[PDB]
């Protein structure tokens, strides 16, 4: 899955 | 009920607010491909398996399954009663449908190569468009039984069935009314949930689906879905009390006094997960090898993790993370055992040799999607790559919405991106899966025939041992060839009310599944 955040 | 500790008061609404980060693609789960999409989907759709709060595997759509000793041949019990939020009944015609729907090219589905990745019989063929979706290798064996034909040995089968690409969908309604269907007046789910609200750039709202076959153990009524893209933001209307769960980014500068000020609201997960520099191997000049490798020479990981971040992040040189099972034997590169200062008189050289300078350096653009963390690591970034190599790189920072950031990725329109990776599954194969010449998760355009190789030999290995060893061979030729720049493991920070329960903090997946969750009163 691509994330978003970190 | 059953979630809930006996005697635990419960409070009376039983309504939540969680920051999800951004506005989603689509609330179709063939045409996404990111966390947002998936946080979505998984309230308002179930498939075969599922999992709990600690991220373990759980029946969801399937009652039970088993698998031929090959591990080639997978077969799922349906729950007979379970029904779409329409009342259709939920068959195995509805995951055949769902499967070849993911595969169709003319689906164009960013998450196609998922089931090439689990080796059912002709579906890279379907994708290729040399077969027709009704020949790949999953039959409704009857109304309640689905089964799953491999040509390869896949013994990690089930866990790869609990992602978004495989939710089943409502055959009979899709068939109708075409990709109109995920319109919220449209929508059919089989999940806990459905859609009460969609605001663009505001919230989704949730309610109960009544008729979810194990609606009797939700407990959280309705629940709001925010799209605030900045931790700091995330933060603010978290203590202003109009948040109950942040998204899994926090402001560096504010963590330490928030774990003072927050005692046992603050949340650090250890995931399965990669933060990345994305280099596009087929766009001047990060065709070019020489200088792929002087771009992650010439970064320090731990200024990163332990100065800008320093949440528990950890450096990495690879893209699989080692402690992912069968991981294990991955190495680091030689490289990342030299001093920074040995490393960055190496990438000098190498960018005088392709004809920078201080007067004409190397110039670029570090595509990210809008979030104040991500700037601060791009600046960091940017800065080092020009201090680091004396002047020969000249960093330009571009963000773009998440939306039209995932289109820029996948559209090549991009010379280095910011890209997080989270395992699909927990076991390797969902990291060296990513970089095969073929995968539609490829947006690097990555391609090396002896990568693709070195995988293949995984599924002629008879243990894990051998997976191990090939996956190991798989990230030595990605080292070698520089074709991207690694930089952290994740950890997931959050901040999460005292009054909300069911979330665990040792998810290495980190799902929130609103049906896991619980508001206490006392």
């Amino acid at each position: 899955y691509l994330g978003a955040n970190g | 009920m059953v979630i809930v500790p006996e005697g635990t008061q419960l409070d009376e609404k039983q309504h939540i607010v969680i920051n999800n980060g951004a506005e989603p693609q689509s609330f179709d789960p063939h045409k996404t491909e990111g966390v947002p999409e998936s946080n979505v989907a998984y309230q308002l759709l179930e498939g075969l398996v599922t999992s709990d709060s600690e991220g373990k595997l759980q029946p969801g759509a399937a009652e039970s399954w088993e698998n031929t000793p090959d591990f080639k041949t997978w077969t799922f019990h349906l729950r007979k009663d379970a029904k779409w939020s329409n009342g259709d009944p939920v068959t195995a015609h509805d995951f055949v449908f769902a499967w070849r729907r993911l595969v169709d090219p003319a689906t164009a589905a960013p998450y196609a190569s998922y089931l090439s990745y689990l080796q059912v019989e002709n579906a890279q063929d379907i994708i290729d468009g040399k077969k027709k979706p009704a020949e790949l290798g999953v039959e409704a064996k009857d109304d309640y039984t689905f089964v799953v034909h491999a040509t390869n040995p896949v013994p990690y089968a089930v866990s790869l069935t609990t992602h978004q690409s495989l939710l089943p969908l409502p055959q009979k309604v899709v068939e109708k009314l075409g990709d109109a269907w995920v319109k919220k007046e449209n929508y059919v789910g089989n999940g806990a949930y459905k859609l009460a609200n969609h605001i663009i750039n505001e919230k989704i709202e949730f309610e109960r689906n009544p008729l979810y076959w194990n609606d009797k153990e939700t407990v959280i009524n309705s629940a709001t879905f925010l799209a605030i893209e900045n931790p700091s933001t995330d933060v603010a209307r978290y203590r202003a009390g109009d948040l109950d769960m942040t998204s899994y980014g926090l402001p560096p500068e504010q963590f330490a006094k928030l774990k003072k000020e927050l005692l046992g609201e603050v949340y650090v997960t250890r995931t399965l997960g990669t933060y990345s520099y994305e280099l596009n191997n087929k766009k001047a000049p990060f065709d070019n090898v020489n200088i792929r490798k002087a771009l992650n020479l010439s970064l320090d990981r731990n200024v990163i993790t332990d100065k800008v971040l320093g949440q528990g992040q950890t450096p990495t040189y690879v893209f699989t993370p080692t402690y992912i099972e069968e991981g294990h034997l991955i190495q680091q590169p030689a490289y990342s055992k030299e001093p920074m200062a040995q490393r960055n008189e190496e990438a000098i050289k190498l960018l005088e040799e392709a004809g920078y300078s201080k007067a004409n350096p190397l110039k670029f653009s570090i595509l990210y999607n809008t979030n104040e963390n991500h700037k601060k690591v791009a600046i960091a970034a940017a800065s080092m790559w020009k201090a680091n190599t004396k002047g020969l790189i000249d960093v330009k920072l571009e963000n773009q919405e998440w939306k039209t950031y995932i289109d820029s990725r996948r559209a090549g329109r991009y010379d280095v991106a910011r890209a997080g990776w989270h395992a699909d599954y927990n076991q390797a194969t969902t990291f060296g899966n990513y970089f095969l010449s073929n995968s539609s998760n490829n947006t690097a355009k990555y391609a090396n025939p002896e990568y693709d190789k070195a995988m293949a030999e995984s599924y002629a290995a008879t243990d894990a041992e051998g997976r191990a060893k090939a996956y190991a061979k798989a990230e030595e030729i990605l080292g070698k060839d520089y074709g991207i720049v690694p930089i952290f493991n994740y950890v997931n920070p959050r901040l999460v009310k005292p009054y909300v329960k069911g979330y665990s903090g040792k998810d290495p997946q980190d799902h929130i599944y609103l049906r896991n969750l619980y508001i206490i009163k006392h």
